């Protein structure tokens, strides 16, 4: 803990750091090896309404999703459950459930993800498309369906989840995290492929 | 000095081996209704394998001599023998198989 | 508590509004013997599609649910839940009784 017994063996033992030097290791915990309470309880700092419930769901499809892109010993769609050890993109779970509760549907009723409105520049492309791999969220038209233009109306399947979403978005921006959601060979990339294994 | 009072002290006959500190002594004696104090000083120096059979099932407090069981026949945990385990020279793993 | 009717108002379990397939068949089933559970339709009641509500009758009980299923699937506790000859099946029958 107080990093003093590095020096004890200079080079009998494998040192694991976080910011390493000349030739220790590195510390990679992978955010996707962890069970899905221990990465609630680290990330999100313990949802307890349907917030929790919507994050469950949102890990399950990645994760069902992954393991259709990409074949995995002895697991099926049948024994899959959320504690199963299979990596999941954070950075596409984080973008999907933020902007289904800022971005604003181009037609009122429905809500369907093509109907994006989306504020477009001057020259007809959009100012801010945002990314995925960048934090950057997008830029969207604002809520006004009053009479001379056209209507546009917010967005209707949005929970009340804006606040942790932040908070993680906070979190993925932070350099202090690299060790769980950027490691070197364990990154998840955005189809849900690593480097590596656990092995 | 864990077990409960009351449910000690309700046990018809006690074996009392050898007890090296000495709360669970002290327990013991208090948990007993035929107290010799020569017998009951004893305890701490017991040999591996002596015993101070006293209750209801013996005519007097008595240390023994607990006759051995026959040879070949002695509990054994088959816990994994650390020195031999660690003593052997190491072989190239496969994680996958464990993954 | 996670399937919804498919006519709001009601209940039925008769009116599952499962997701179903192109061929006409629903996605998941669902399982019992299996502890996976059955797909269901969005719960949507918005203009251009038909009114999807969820079921009133849930209670509050997911989370003690979820972690029953966890626990079914664990094979650290076969001797609980999958004994061998006291399995109970769907219809509760048994091989063998307590005698």
């Amino acid at each position: 803990i107080h990093g003093e017994y590095a020096a004890a063996f200079k080079g009998k033992a494998k040192v694991y750091k976080v910011t390493p030097s000349n030739n220790e290791l590195k510390l990679s915990i992978p955010y996707w090896a962890l069970t899905c309470d221990e990465f609630l309880s680290v990330a999100f700092g313990g949802l307890e309404g349907s917030g929790r419930n919507a994050l469950i769901d949102k890990i399950y499809e990645l994760k069902l999703q992954t393991l259709k892109r990409q074949e995995y010993e002895g697991i099926n769609e049948d024994s899959l459950t959320v504690d199963t050890p299979i990596p999941f993109s954070i950075h596409k779970l984080w973008f999907d459930l933020y902007r289904a509760e800022i971005s604003t549907h181009y037609v009122q009723g429905s809500h369907s993800e093509e109907n994006e409105a989306l504020l477009l520049g001057e020259d007809g492309n959009p100012v801010q498309k945002g990314d995925s791999l960048k934090v950057v969220p997008p830029i969207y038209m604002p809520h006004t369906q009053a009479q001379g233009a056209t209507k546009i109306y917010l967005s209707n399947r949005g929970k009340n989840i804006r606040k942790p979403l932040e908070g993680l978005a906070s979190l993925l921006k932070d350099p202090r995290y690299e060790f769980l959601f950027n490691a070197d060979d364990w990154s998840v990339n955005l189809d849900g492929k690593t480097n590596k294994d656990l092995d | 000095s864990e077990i409960d009072s009351t449910i000690l002290s309700q046990c018809g006959t006690l074996f009392a081996l050898r007890m090296n500190n000495s709360s669970d002594r002290n327990h013991v004696l208090g948990a007993v209704s035929d107290s010799f104090e020569g017998l009951m000083g004893m305890l701490p120096t017991l040999r591996t394998g002596e015993a101070i059979i006293i209750g209801e099932s013996v005519r007097l407090p008595m240390r023994t001599i607990i006759s051995p069981p026959p040879f070949g026949r002695r509990p054994d945990s088959l816990d994994p023998d650390v020195t031999a385990k660690w003593s052997n020279n190491r072989v190239q793993g496969d994680y996958k198989e464990v993954l």
